[PDB]
This record gives structure tokens, C-alpha cells and sequence, in this order.
């Protein structure tokens, strides 16, 4: 496909930055949504997906042990 | 993420301006490139360079050579020193953040600024 | 070094306006990469938008942004007394950031 | 692979930030080069390659020409390695 690749899922870029609730309509507009953080927690798709919003609500991240920001949002 | 500006106001010529910010609300450690950034008297705003956790730095060319910053994680203290001052260097340092740096997303714009200390060579 | 120029050094009005400011180039900025920002007098710089279309949450509406390449602008549509202050270009799709001259209201 | 792949060429991400030429080393250690501008300007890869070394010497980008006149070479950058 267009984008990313992984146990047949389809990644696609939107470089739009937006929030969460934009981000969560333009991903049901496609008919896909966020990415889950437990998917791409253990692969290399980490790499690209950091700092990219997630369904949680809170950026993808690997640390750790918000509505009023706007980041690169993916879509499967 | 507050980010307070703290340092030295008077620096004499050729000697080195050592000014750090503190992180606040968030993790050094975080995805986010802390930029020092400098705002002359009356005329345009400057990018004096980057640094990243891992000390990654990222330099402006024309003040590659006199710039060093650096990152205590232990204090979650982002400094920047000047060296070898030519007297035009007086400004308000700013802090700065940008987010990514982790990943490939980062954003350049500097959205959580800080207040910046005036130092007069 | 693209360096980036703001043509109204002090656009002085009343509040009320459709006040324009704008901001030029010397090579194109990629993608319209411009983000300006907002500097009250001592409080800390904000970021009004990123994209040069794209306002960043906690700015109202009032700001629209338009450009593309050379030219890139601002427009405030009316004018509140909590609203007029410096204002800066910056395009961040060369090497090094580059910012722009004020444009004091 | 495991990367980003356009007309059977297959770049992979390398996240360490290094300069121009020790991104060149490691492309050519892992039998590859760095992305060329030609084929990545029009293609959708520039959302993802974006600030991002070239074999030219300079971060990739949308412009067409006018490349950096500024020196780039000291600084610091993600690459990809086909």
C-alpha cells in the first residue's frame, strides 16, 4: 500500500498536524482509526509512530514505565 | 511544561555566558529538542542551536564555532554557554521547546516559550 | 539563511479592523512552513499558528493565515485591546531557522 | 522489509542522529546509499523523508531548487539507507 507495513496493517500518513478529537473524525471519515499503543510498543514501527497520536488519547510513547495539542496523526 | 530562564546578566567581552533553563511539568528524558534562541535590541530573533537527551546538538552555522550546549538530566537543566563575546551577542536569551525528537515527526516551531534573561555584555 | 522581511514595520490602528500583515522571502519556504507567533510586551512569546493556516489551540478564530512560497500572511478580521502586540514569521523549512522582523499594532 | 518501499527500492529508518558522511558510511556498510531527491520529491516518501540526509549532501525537502546555500554539513540528521 501507500504507507507502512505490519502484520498485514496499512499505515497511512496524514503530516496534517491536528488534536485528538480532529484526528479521531478524519480517521472514521476513512474508516480506519489510531493506532494502539500495544501493536506498535514492541516493533520497529515505534520508530515512526513516536510522538504520533494514539487511540488512548495520549501520544504513542515508550516512557511512562491532552485536548490542547495537535501532533502527526497515523491511520490503519 | 513551564520552562524559567536563569543566569549570569553581565558577561564581560570574549568571556563565556552560561545560561540554563529548567524543565518543569514534563521530563527532560521526553521526546522534545530544547532550543536556545536569541532576540538583539531592536532587531530580528536568532536561532543560537539545539539539544536533544542524548546530547545531540544541532548549531545556527554562523555561531556553530562559539556556541556549547549541553543537558544535565540529574537537574533536568538545559544549558547553553557562549564563548569569545563580540560585545554583540546582548539579548534575551529565550528557552525553547520543540516537539519530537524521538521519532521522525519533529516539529520546528517553538510553542512553549520562556521568559528570557537580558544579560549586557 | 532565507531571510525573511515583514513589510508593515507598525500598522497603527484603532481596535476595529481588518488590520493585514504580511511577510516575504527570499527562496520559497517548503511546504509553507510558517508558524507566527505572538510577543506581549515581557509575557511569553505564543504560538498563534503553525502552517501559516493553522491555528494552534488557546488563539481565536480572528486569526487566519494564507501563503505560499515568496509571500505569506496574517489577518486579523477585528481588533480587542487584548489583542494587539508584536508580531513575528518564521519559517522552518531551511537548515537554519530563520525568524522575521516585528510588526508592531 | 522493514521500512518504507516505493518501485522496488526499500529504505530503512536508522533513528541515531549523525552527520552527512558517517550516514554515508553506514549506507554503504549495509550495502546501500542515501535517498536520492529525484525519486522521492514527487512521491509521497517526502512526508516521511523530510529533514532527512540525500545524497546530494542536504536535508530533503519540497523546493525544487535553490538547495541550502548555507552550510549543512556540521550538523546532525536522521537518515535512511536503501
Amino acid at each position: 500500500c501507500n504507507g507502512l507495513y505490519y502484520q498485514g496493517s496499512c499505515y497511512i500518513l496524514h503530516s496534517d498536524y491536528k488534536s485528538f478529537e480532529d484526528a479521531k473524525a478524519n480517521c472514521a471519515a476513512e474508516s480506519s482509526t489510531l493506532p494502539n499503543k500495544s501493536d506498535v510498543l514492541t516493533t520497529w514501527l515505534i520508530d515512526y509512530v513516536e510522538d504520533t497520536w494514539g487511540s488512548d488519547g495520549n501520544p504513542i510513547t515508550k516512557t511512562t514505565s491532552v485536548s490542547q495539542e495537535v501532533r502527526k496523526y497515523f491511520c490503519t | 511544561v513551564q520552562l524559567q530562564e536563569s543566569g549570569p546578566g553581565l558577561v564581560k567581552p570574549s568571556g563565556t555566558l552560561s545560561l540554563t533553563c529548567a524543565v518543569s511539568r514534563a521530563s527532560i528524558s521526553s521526546s522534545n529538542w530544547w532550543s536556545w534562541l536569541r532576540q538583539p535590541p531592536g532587531k530580528g530573533l536568532e536561532w543560537i542551536g539545539e539539544i536533544f537527551h542524548s546530547g545531540s546538538t544541532n548549531y545556527n552555522p554562523s555561531l556553530r564555532s562559539r556556541v556549547t550546549i549541553s543537558v544535565d538530566k540529574s537537574k533536568n537543566q538545559f544549558s547553553l554557554n557562549v564563548s569569545s563575546v563580540t560585545a554583540a551577542d546582548t539579548a534575551v536569551y529565550y528557552c525553547a521547546r520543540s516537539q519530537g525528537g524521538s521519532g521522525l515527526f519533529r516539529a520546528k516551531w517553538f510553542d512553549p516559550w520562556g521568559q528570557g534573561t537580558l544579560v549586557t555584555v | 539563511e532565507i531571510v525573511l522581511t515583514q513589510s508593515p514595520g507598525t500598522l497603527s490602528l484603532s481596535p476595529g479592523e481588518r488590520a493585514t500583515l504580511s511577510c516575504r522571502a527570499s527562496q520559497s519556504v517548503s511546504s509553507s512552513y510558517l508558524a507566527w507567533y505572538q510577543h506581549k510586551p515581557g509575557q511569553a512569546p505564543r504560538l498563534l499558528m503553525y502552517g501559516a493556516s493553522s491555528r494552534a489551540p488557546g488563539t481565536p478564530d480572528r486569526f487566519s493565515g494564507s501563503g505560499s512560497g515568496t509571500d505569506f500572511t496574517l489577518t486579523i478580521s477585528r481588533l480587542e485591546p487584548e489583542d494587539f502586540a508584536v508580531y513575528y514569521c518564521q519559517q522552518y523549512g531551511s537548515s537554519p531557522r530563520t525568524f522575521g522582523q516585528g510588526t508592531k499594532v
